[PDB]
Formats: structure tokens, sequence, C-alpha cells
RNA sequence: AUCCUUAUGCACGGGAAAUACGCAUAUCAGUGAGGAUUCGUCCGAGAUUGUGUUUUUGCUGGUU
């Protein structure tokens, strides 16, 4: 089966209320750029992983929130958050549901 | 905020505008020795947020000022002081979440108290808000210039208007008149009163009507701004584009 | 083939602010209120038509 | 929700386990992140100093400035601004002063003299 | 005549998803697909196989 072509085609745009919903997933947000920014001369935060590996976390925090090191909740952008697969989706319900008669024996007996 | 920002004020997030051009003010007199004089008069903070058009002014008082030197700086952080407190009072449930504010000057001594508060975020806005002229209001005007203390006053910017629409075309009404009272002020004013017919209630401050004569009036008020802002700059109202008149509305 | 209207977008009371067909969004404030208040009523008005 | 700073197990557990038993009546700073650095301290130092100066008076930019300090920094600086700014009226001050300053008890009473 | 129930069709209004939706001069399939089990029995309709698109389908508007 075969490769389609490397010809480029012209970018075709988009954009309502429908489709920002949907890329949202697919875009870095406006915090997750903000640790692409090195604020230059200066040593980044730096947050050692689970690992150990220290993750660099650029510009998320204002200059002021550094010195106190408060963090900062800033904006949080809901329309990436991770949801579940279609298949997987009702196997958990079908799960819990199917687990809650089994429980109620239990409350009877 | 810009003019392609503008539709993200509306969404569910709860919001406040915060400007203080009007904190501190002067008076143009003339001494008795005799040359020009200058007196402060009260400051208030304009902080409102645009779904229920709810109020909350601080009146600073004129002896806020009295004791102390510098007194350009002195106001800002008294505004952030303010500030601080005005969301403290508000519970969880009606605490905001974008603060937003026209002086870039207010950006820096807002955060040294807005710390404890970390998901407050606050912007800085390219759209000048014409919050400055709010002082043409005569009921707050009045209740400013007769506070004889540093005090708190709920009021509903909107009248009602929220019953009979929808809160942002109430809020861009609300533009058109500040908009307006910014540029030939009193001029302006009588496009309201010509029916004494029409009354301000002790409640209200724009006074009540029907919706087409809102609809006769925004088109008068439209009209100024388009024939000072021309003549000011020497620009034929005509050329402009649809775009390019929603711009010079917003500032 | 052009035998058909092209189709202006359908409009709101949500999808009112962000719609900046070229019809006078913040220009005339309370001119656009009625313009998609009246034309939402106007749909609906066809739902209860085709029905009776 | 996944940068990696915002993480307190008591916040989490306390919000938790309170859902949790909800569920059933109805049925019925971190210690990775790098400490300050000298040149952005440096900054919120400044600042605090403008807001200090900017009023000599009003002693809850005083406070703030020991407290915001402390928080960040502590010992040697805090301690002598909370008694500089010290110099009658404010309870408040006091109070602060105490607290952070006092360690050992000959110096709490004679903090405590202040006050009264 | 009112009222009520189920199915199907057109439809205003409100949501969720596109790692999802299909297609086949193609194999089987209640004459039992595919699973569960406390081991006594219990549910009962799709599973293979090749393939098309899938960070997007059509359509307008601004600004340069
Ligand atoms: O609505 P309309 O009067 O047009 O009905 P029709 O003229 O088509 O004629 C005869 C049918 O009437 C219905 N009715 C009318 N009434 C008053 C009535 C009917 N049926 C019943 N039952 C059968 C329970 N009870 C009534 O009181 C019938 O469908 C007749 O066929």
């Amino acid at each position: 089966k075969a490769l389609p072509i490397p010809e480029d085609q012209p970018k075709k745009k988009r954009a309502g209320r429908k489709f920002r919903k949907y890329k949202e997933k697919f875009r870095l947000s406006h915090v997750r750029q903000l640790q692409n920014r090195m604020e230059f001369g200066k040593q980044e935060q730096t947050v050692l992983d689970s690992y150990g590996e220290e993750v660099g976390l650029g510009m998320s925090n204002t200059s002021l929130q550094q010195a106190v090191g408060a963090t900062s909740g800033s904006r949080r952008s809901a329309g990436n958050q991770a949801k579940l697969t279609k298949v997987m989706k009702h196997r958990i319900s079908e799960a819990n549901q199917q687990a809650d008669e089994f429980l109620i024996s239990l409350g009877h007996n | 905020l810009n003019s392609s920002n503008y539709a993200e004020l509306f969404n569910n997030d709860i919001k406040l505008f915060v400007d203080d051009t009007n904190v501190y003010r002067v008076t143009v007199h003339k001494t008795f020795e005799g040359n020009v004089a200058t007196k402060a008069i009260n400051g208030c903070i304009f902080t409102l947020n645009p779904k229920t058009g709810h109020l909350f002014l601080k009146i600073i008082h004129t002896s806020v000022w009295a004791g102390q030197k510098r007194l350009s700086q002195l106001a800002k952080w008294k505004t952030a002081e303010e500030v601080s407190a005005l969301v403290r009072s508000l519970p969880k449930e009606e605490q905001p979440k974008q603060i937003i504010v026209t002086r870039k000057a207010m950006l820096d001594p807002l955060e040294v108290h807005m710390l404890d508060f970390p998901n407050i975020a606050i912007r800085p806005t390219e759209l000048r808000l014409p919050f400055s002229a709010a002082m043409s209001i005569d009921k707050l005007s009045d209740v400013v210039m007769k506070a004889t203390e540093p005090q708190m006053v709920l009021f509903n910017i909107y009248d009602d208007w929220l019953d009979r629409i929808s809160s942002y075309t109430a809020f861009s009404r609300l533009t058109l008149l500040l908009r307006a009272l910014k540029t030939n002020e009193e001029s302006a004013k009588m496009i309201l009163l010509s029916d004494p017919t029409i009354t301000i209630k002790s409640y209200h401050l724009w006074p009540s009507f029907t919706d087409e004569q809102w609809i006769t009036i925004e088109s008068q008020m439209r009209d100024l701004i388009l024939t000072e802002y021309g003549r000011k700059y020497n620009v034929n109202i005509s050329a402009l584009t649809q775009t390019e008149i929603k711009d010079i509305i917003l500032g | 083939l052009g035998l058909l209207p092209k189709p202006e977008p359908k409009v709101k009371l949500s999808n009112m602010m962000s719609v900046f067909e070229n019809d006078q969004n913040i220009t005339d404030p309370t001119a656009w209120e009625k313009v998609v208040k009246d034309q939402v009523d106007l749909r609906k008005r066809k739902h209860l038509e085709e029905n009776e | 929700s996944l940068i990696p700073g915002n993480v307190d197990l008591n916040k989490l557990t306390e919000e938790r386990e309170k859902l949790l038993q909800s569920q059933i009546d109805e049925n019925l700073r971190v210690n990775s992140l790098s400490d300050a650095t000298l040149e952005d301290l440096q900054k919120m130092r400044t600042i605090l100093k403008s807001y200090r100066k900017a009023d000599p008076t009003n002693p809850q930019g005083w406070i703030a400035s020991a407290r915001l300090e402390e928080k960040a920094r502590k010992f040697s600086v805090a301690k002598k601004i909370i008694e500089n700014g010290c110099q009658p009226r404010s309870s408040d001050i006091w109070l602060e002063n105490i607290r952070l300053h006092e360690s050992d008890v000959h110096y709490c009473k004679t903090l405590v003299a202040t006050a009264i």
C-alpha cells in the first residue's frame, strides 16, 4: 500500500466555535508556551521530576512568584484535558454498574 | 485585549475592570496674591464587572493624601490595597479570575498584593476603556463629591436593561454612552435629556426608555464620536469601514 | 450552480457576540439585538408553521 | 494540570476524602523547586522598598516587606526591617515584631514593653 | 371527542465526540456471533478478512 505523494496541498482554513474546541487538544496552550521561554542570563526554575531529571519551567512563573516561590495557578485551559476513548468509556461505566449490583447483594445478604 | 480579543470577555469567566485614571484629581483656581491655585478632590476607583453590571466604588477621601508627598505613586498603591480588599470580601464563589486594568502602571503593584490568589490573572489592555468619563454621571459624582469618608457603594450600571436584553449588548451600549461622555461632554448629555417626560428614578443612572428610544439615541450618540474624531484628526467619516469605525468606538 | 441563495450564518444569543458579519455589530448595539432576537424567532416560527 | 509545581498532598486528601464522604452520604512550595535566584530576589526587594518609601506611614506596607521577605529569605533581613518600621501607634507592627524576633524570653519581654 | 404507550419520519432548542466514521460481485453467523460464571448454571448479536478518510468535509468574512 502506497505512500501518497510528497506534493504539498494548499492549506485550508476554518474555525468556528466547534472547530476551535476540537483543535484545542493539539496546540500548546498559553501556559504551556511560557515554558519555552528561557529568560536570559539567569537560571531557570527547575523542579526535579519523579525520575529526578529536572524540568525547566521557564517563564511560567512571574519574577515575583520566583522569589516567593509561590507557583502560579494562572489560567488553566480545560480544553486539552485528557478524556476516555469510546471503547474504554463504557467498559468503565459497565464495570461500575455491574459492581453496584454486587455490593447490594452483600447489603441484603 | 484587542479588537480580535473582544469576544473573549463575555465567556462564563467572572471578571473585573479596574481603571484608576480618576483616583487623584485637581481643580484650577486663582490665588488672592494672585496666580493659579491647585486643590485636590475625592478620588474614586471604579471597579465593575460586565456580566452583573455591578459597581464597587471606593471613594477616596481628600484627607487620605493630606500628609504625604509624591502623591503620584501613593495613589496607585492605595488602589492596589483597595483591590486586594475587594476580592477577599467576595467568597470563592464570587471571586473573579481575570482582573483587568488599562493603565500598565498598575500591573506590578497588584501582583505584590495578588500573590495570595494565584488563580487570579491580570491583564493589561490595548483598549482604552472609557471608565474615566464615568464621573460625568451625575448621581455617582454627587455621591462622590458629597462623600465625607472613604466608603463602599454598590450600584447597577445597566439599570434594568438586563431584564430585557442580554448583557453583551447591554455593555456595548454602555461604551457608546461613555465613549461619548469623553467627547463633547454636556453637549452630548443633551442627547439623552431632550424629553423631560423621560424620568431618571431615584434608583437608576441612565433614564428609563423604550427599546426604540434607545435605538435612535444610540444612533445620535454614535454620531458625535465619528464627527469629533474626524474633525480633530481631519478625516472624513464617510471613508471609514465597518471595521474601522468599531476600532474608533473601542479606542 | 447558483440556483439557490448562499446561506448566511445562523446566529443566537450565544453566538451573538463573536459574529462580525458586516452588519452593525458594535456600532448599533440594540439594532443588532433585535436582528438576532428577531432572527431566532423567525426560525422557530418556521418550526411552528411546518407543524400546523 | 501537569506542570510539575503545584501538588500538595494535604490539600489533595482533604479535598478528596470529603468528596468521597459526600458521595457515600448521597448514596445513603515544592522541595523539587530551585531556591530563589539572587537577581530575582533583588527585584522583589526594590519593589517593596518603593512601596515603603511611598508611604512612610501605613504599616501595611511595612509588615508585607517583613512577611514577603520572611518567606523568601528571613533571618537577618526581615528582623531588622520589622524593628526599623516599628519606629509608635500601630499595634500590628508590634504583634508582628515579637513573633519573628523574640526566640528568647528577655528579648520577647523587651519587645512587649514596646506596644505597652 | 379528549388523554396515554411504544416504534418510525421531518424539526425548533440544548449537549458530547471524530481514534472516529463508513465501504466490499467477500467469508461465516439464533439451524447460535461473542462473552460471564458463586461451577449449579447465566447473558444472546455480531465476529472475522481487505480496504477509504481521520491534528480534519464543504462554505463564507476580515485584515496584508
Ligand atoms: O373530530 P370529528 O368530529 O371530525 O370526528 P369525525 O367527524 O371524523 O366522526 C366520527 C368519529 O368521531 C370520533 N368520536 C367523536 N366523538 C364525539 C367520540 C368519538 N369516538 C368516541 N369513542 C369511539 C370512544 N367517543 C366519542 O365521544 C370517532 O372516531 C368517530 O369515528
